[PDB]
């Protein structure tokens, strides 16, 4: 009941069947921006199935000395599909996200994945007073790697990161995490190229371990934007 | 007590006892 | 389900359970916290719990007046002082990040909407002693990026439209409420991005979340002797709405411009050891000796 | 109120309050552009919307730009007046700005 | 193209206007950067005489 | 049509228009502003606009307390001082034109009817330091053209019918409301004419619009040492009705007696170039580089 | 509909037919002074058609290097007709004005006229601290010429002068401006020889230009006083 | 709050939200 | 009444005011594809204001020896804006068009423009048996030039081309043509990169002539796609 899950958005579908009951972030489902919260007065484009569909990223190799992986949203998707084209042709952006993180292994493998969506993950740099630059933050579809995931690369803590919307991929129990993110910003819409509302963080709290045949175990991230709005149509940036 | 014309001028509002901890403790759907 | 909670919950008495079916064992992997009640774990009694919960209200937790600025300057003749020195006046871009007790409390949240109650304490010390002058100070609120005065007798202190408060050292501390000022519905306590259209802007700093400027002068002409005048600014957030709680800062803060981290050299609050060490996992740190 | 779009040197006084357009021999040509931050110095500053706004810091709401053509009755022609929402550089070709 | 006959002036002028609409709002009142002084004005001393 | 406006107007959603008949193209030459709505120009959404308009109320826009007078004088023995010097007292003809932030705001209108809330801040500096005296000052309101005192111990300071306020430096600032005093229903902020029947009168100055005189002395006899006493007068207009808005002052003010103009030497706010220059009309001044 | 216009006052009539929908200043039509605003208690003379009629001034030559023209009211009319005689024989004056500014040219001419009525146009002098004298301000029927019309000769701006009651004469569109001025003073009546309530300003924002046969293009100002009242009858000043 | 006997003594009257911008934006007759 | 025209689509607006009463092709207005005519069963994206908006092409110089200009739809727009991105990311396409052709000159200029929208303008080549290639037909945004516009480059006739949806730009009467095209295909939707439903043809039946100052007279084509549907979302081609 909690394991079986079917996720159809647009022309994309995902059947995960070793799932663990999906996370709706703060009990909030994505919606379109209502008229009493709206600011930009032009009629938005809501591309629906052209953008509200699962975008699979490049898989990362879960390895023995791995620290963690992060992707920033919408930045991981700003150059993919018709979502990326609506991002590049519009000033404003608003959507929710359906994040589906996939990692299976054998029944002889051990390993726990904290799959956590962090709102406004302002990254700190280590051992310096200089703030992280544009290239450290805006990695795009490739994402980044955690430097010190124990303090979540911001001087706080991995241990208290369960205050954020999260699931776990414990290789005993499940092979997929599913987080549903709403719009998470102080503003109604946003310029999607200079601001990230959510950071999907995927962290090896318990490392991958087995004594069976060593296979490449990947972690696959599929992200569906949900309820996309785009205001301020112009030329492509 | 507030004799100022702006409502933000008032004292602190220590009266909101509404809690919804389930949006952090049970953010699940089933 | 959202509900009004003024006291901690009562405990109901419970009995012996021996049941084949419904479960103390939950599902961590869903991201949900354990809903196991003490009635279901042990055999409980009835406790009518009258413990109030009002002191952990976010309004009470954050509406403490906290030191946000502390600036000393020489009150003297500044004909021959350095161009770095506060020449009977200072300006201060209002931030909540310079003093770490308020900073960590506000950085417990992602978004904060509050009015800023600003209290200004002024102390004066003679630089022999002849007494302390009851000086008039001007604190002028200037918006982010706007023109601030450049000397003590600047014509920007006339305050045609800037709010200024005049206050004396013998008076009670100057107190103003700054409204919730942001162009957004909340301040971003953390800002994951650049607030500029080019790629050279500052990371983590949204000027929408900057309250403004306190430009604080001494209105008095200088005395024949010099004085050190320390201005302390206190901010009490009020009418507070808080959103999306965060892990608290564990490592020491390095800067006010960012969330950079170093940790301490050893545990506690080191980069690789937040909690102080014990000898083994089966070593009890404060074991009662009998 | 009049924008000072011709805020250039050699445009002296009242010449700054009009933009001279001429017959061109290439198509799709740029004529002028206007920076749009009413809180800053530029063609919008000494306007009624500009001067009152610079007593303030925060502003919301739509603007209208009205252009009066002051050629002769016999003068004909078509212009395209494009507002580009922010993000990248100012558009320099017509097919980029009409998007 | 601007297309004029021979006896029209071949260069024509545009006057641009700007207004705000009625959805326009202004907050946070500040001193204007458009006026300033670094002295007293002329005859301002005569108000003290 | 006159209406009560507390928030900015809502935007209604709109659709595709393709109509042969009624018009984004208006008539400038009528002197009317374009009534083109954004619903008629682009295809809009519904926006419920909750943005308040109260901060641009003329009452709020002008009821800022602004510096109108700033006079320093020596508080000392004036047996052997020059006949120009303020000998423990000054008089001031109340004007709104000496300080340019309030002047440009009030000169945004042709006619103003307001009560003048007058706040008086006094600061004192020793001319070695032995402490600051808590001096009593007298500010006496004298009408335009009436008799003002000629020395510090003048018998005109007795104030049989003139209003005087006595106030101490240690006190809060002295505060009085001067009513709307004009013989007309409004003050003329600009007066296009002479207020005299001969042709030698002053242009631009109607003495009906002069509030009056502040005659400010120190009530105390002089101390054995000298003090510099700076009196700052603040005026807050209140109960303000404003008529006929004007172009704002662009060029720097030259005098308080007139609207004479020079401009700055270069753009901005020069005689022949009010806005700062760009290179061409197709040069964008802060173009985003990508 | 907006072009056709017929203006009959007294024995004077004006048919303009390339007009642009007349300006009523601040949406206010001239009226007589009512009893609840009246101050002077003698019965005023209201000469009606003897004064409420169009007074045409001398025309000015619209030329290539022209800066602008101004006339101050009532001073431009204080010596004309029965209006001037009622001005010279009475202490007090109150009227509105109907200003009709006339300038036509060919369909090959270009040029824009800001025709603006300025209330209390306190003129500043340029590059001096001395206020303008009586001779600089009180020009009478001839009017004056703008020195620096870009700052409206008062250190402000031509660009924001559309806050005042104005029309345009764009030689494409129209050949006549029509501004209806009410009484515009802080006082109910006024001494008409030392105070000007309105200044008609006529300014070349776009200069006169053509490539056809160069003709003298004039600007003709016709001003009708409206609802004249005169109190304080005495000898002629 | 006002304990003075003159009505001009009172605080500022920041309550007049009546607007008629059409007397400046549409001062036309047709 | 027939001259004044206001065309608002999306963020684009056109006011033409020397128009001549717009042509609706075959009395048919563009609609979305109804369910009883639909074939492709996936939910289409209907981008609305992101695509249903005027796209201005490059202007062409109307010159003395000009023969004519043609643009093929959707091919002239398949690489422009968010219409081009929806074209490149979808297999199927369906829209109507609002074509607005703009050409003004003086009242001393003469010239007539047949502005005609040809359905399935299968172009013939001249003096050869070889069919026109891909490069002769698929010109894109630049369009093509008529070789022999008197037979419409297909061995038929300019003279009978008024059977197609057309307007005229006679420089006496009007300066703009406006044709509203519906979907014009045997199939419900179409692959937009290999088939053109409409060809906008603009032909000098009467050449440009004047004896006044010779100016460049351009012909400007603004095309608004109407009721865009896109099926078969995939990667960009
Ligand atoms: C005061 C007392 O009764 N005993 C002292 C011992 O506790 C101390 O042993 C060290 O105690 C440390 C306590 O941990 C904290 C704390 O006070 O809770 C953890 C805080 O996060 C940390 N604060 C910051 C800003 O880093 C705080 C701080 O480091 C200390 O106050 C600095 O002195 O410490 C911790 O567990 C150590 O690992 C443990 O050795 C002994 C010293 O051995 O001194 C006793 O006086
Ligand atoms: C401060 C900053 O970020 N950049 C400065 C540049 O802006 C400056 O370039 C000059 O900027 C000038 C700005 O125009 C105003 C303004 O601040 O809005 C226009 C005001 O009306 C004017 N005020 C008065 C009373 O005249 C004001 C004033 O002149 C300045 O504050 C004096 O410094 O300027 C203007 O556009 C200039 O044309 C432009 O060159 C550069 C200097 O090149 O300095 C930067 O620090």
């Amino acid at each position: 009941s909690d394991r079986v899950l079917q996720l159809k958005l647009g022309n994309s579908a995902i059947v995960t069947q070793e799932a663990a009951n999906y996370c709706c972030a703060y009990g909030e489902w994505p919606n379109y921006l209502p008229d009493h919260e709206a600011v930009a007065i032009d009629k938005p484009t809501q591309p629906e199935t052209a953008t509200d569909r699962f975008y699979t990223l490049k898989s990362v190799k879960w390895e023995a000395g791995s620290t963690g992986w992060w992707w920033k949203l919408p930045d991981a998707l700003n150059n993919i599909g018709m979502f990326g084209q609506n991002v590049q042709h519009h000033y404003l952006y608003r959507s929710g996200f359906l994040i589906h993180v996939q990692c299976n292994a054998t029944r002889f493998h051990q390993g726990a994945l904290l799959v956590v969506a962090i709102p406004e993950h302002q990254r700190g740099a280590h051992n310096t007073n200089t703030s992280p630059g544009f290239d450290d933050i805006m990695k795009g579809e490739e994402g980044g790697t955690f430097n010190h995931p124990y303090v979540l690369d911001d001087g706080t803590s991995l241990a208290c990161a369960t205050i954020f919307p999260h699931q776990w991929i414990n290789l005993r129990t499940n092979n997929s995490a599913t987080i549903v993110l709403p719009w998470m910003n102080a503003a109604p819409m946003d310029f999607p190229l200079r601001h990230n509302q959510w950071t999907l963080a995927i962290i090896p709290v318990v490392p991958l371990g087995t004594r069976t045949m060593s296979s490449m175990v990947p972690i696959t991230v599929s992200i569906a934007p949900m309820c996309c709005e785009f205001n301020g149509l112009r030329h492509a940036i | 007590i507030n004799f100022y014309k702006d409502s933000y001028a008032a004292s602190a509002s220590k009266q909101d006892f509404s809690q919804d901890p389930s949006k952090f403790t049970e953010p699940v759907v089933e | 389900i959202e509900s009004i909670i003024k006291t901690a919950t009562d405990t109901v008495k419970s009995e012996i359970n021996a049941e084949l079916g419904v479960v103390s064992l939950n599902a961590v992997e869903t991201g949900a916290t354990s809903n196991t009640e003490p009635e279901e774990a042990i055999q409980t009694r009835t406790v009518i719990n009258q413990h109030g919960v009002s002191e952990t209200l976010v309004e009470n937790f954050l509406s403490r007046a906290a030191l946000v600025s502390k600036r000393s300057f020489e009150y003297k003749d500044h004909t021959s002082s350095a161009a770095q020195t506060d020449k009977n006046f200072f300006k201060w871009t209002i931030n909540t990040r310079s003093f770490v007790q308020l900073r960590r409390k506000l950085e417990l949240f992602t978004y904060l909407r509050f009015d800023a109650e600003i209290t200004i304490l002024t102390t004066v010390a003679v630089n022999t002693y002849m007494g302390l002058p009851n000086l008039t100070l001007q604190a002028m609120f200037v918006p982010t990026g706007a023109l601030t005065p450049e000397k003590q007798d600047s014509f920007h202190w006339q305050s045609g439209s800037n709010a200024s408060v005049f206050f004396k050292i013998s008076d009670p501390p100057a107190r103003m409420t700054i409204p919730f000022m942001c162009i957004n519905s909340a301040y971003s306590v953390f800002y994951d991005g650049f607030a500029g259209f080019e790629k050279s802007g500052l990371y983590g700093i949204n000027p929408a979340d900057t309250i403004g400027n306190l430009c604080v002068r001494i209105v008095n002409e200088h005395q024949p002797v010099g004085f050190t005048v320390t201005v302390r600014v206190y901010m009490k957030p009020k009418h507070i709405k808080a959103w999306a709680p965060r892990p608290p800062r564990t490592l020491p803060y390095m800067s006010i411009a960012n969330a950079n981290y170093k940790g301490k050299k050893r545990a506690p609050n080191a980069l690789n050891a937040i909690i102080g060490n014990r000898d083994s996992v089966k070593t009890m740190p404060h074991n009662i000796v009998t | 109120s009049m924008m000072e779009i011709n805020n250039t040197e050699s445009a002296v006084g009242m010449e700054r309050l009009k933009v001279d357009i001429s017959a061109l021999t290439d198509v799709d040509q740029l004529l002028f552009n206007i920076p749009l931050d009413i809180q800053l110095d530029g063609p919008l500053r000494n306007t009624l919307v500009g001067n009152i706004s610079r007593y303030y810091t925060h502003w919301s709401g739509s603007l209208e730009m009205t252009f009066m053509f002051c050629g002769s009755f016999m003068a004909t022609g078509k212009l395209i007046l494009c507002y580009t929402p922010p993000g990248g550089s100012c558009p320099t070709t017509r097919e980029t700005a009409m998007l | 193209n601007l297309i004029v006959p021979s006896e029209s002036s071949d260069t024509c002028s545009l006057i641009g206007f700007i207004a705000a609409k009625d959805d326009f709002s202004l907050r946070l009142m500040r001193d204007s950067p458009d006026i300033g002084q670094i002295d007293h004005l002329h005859a301002a001393e005569a108000a003290y005489q």
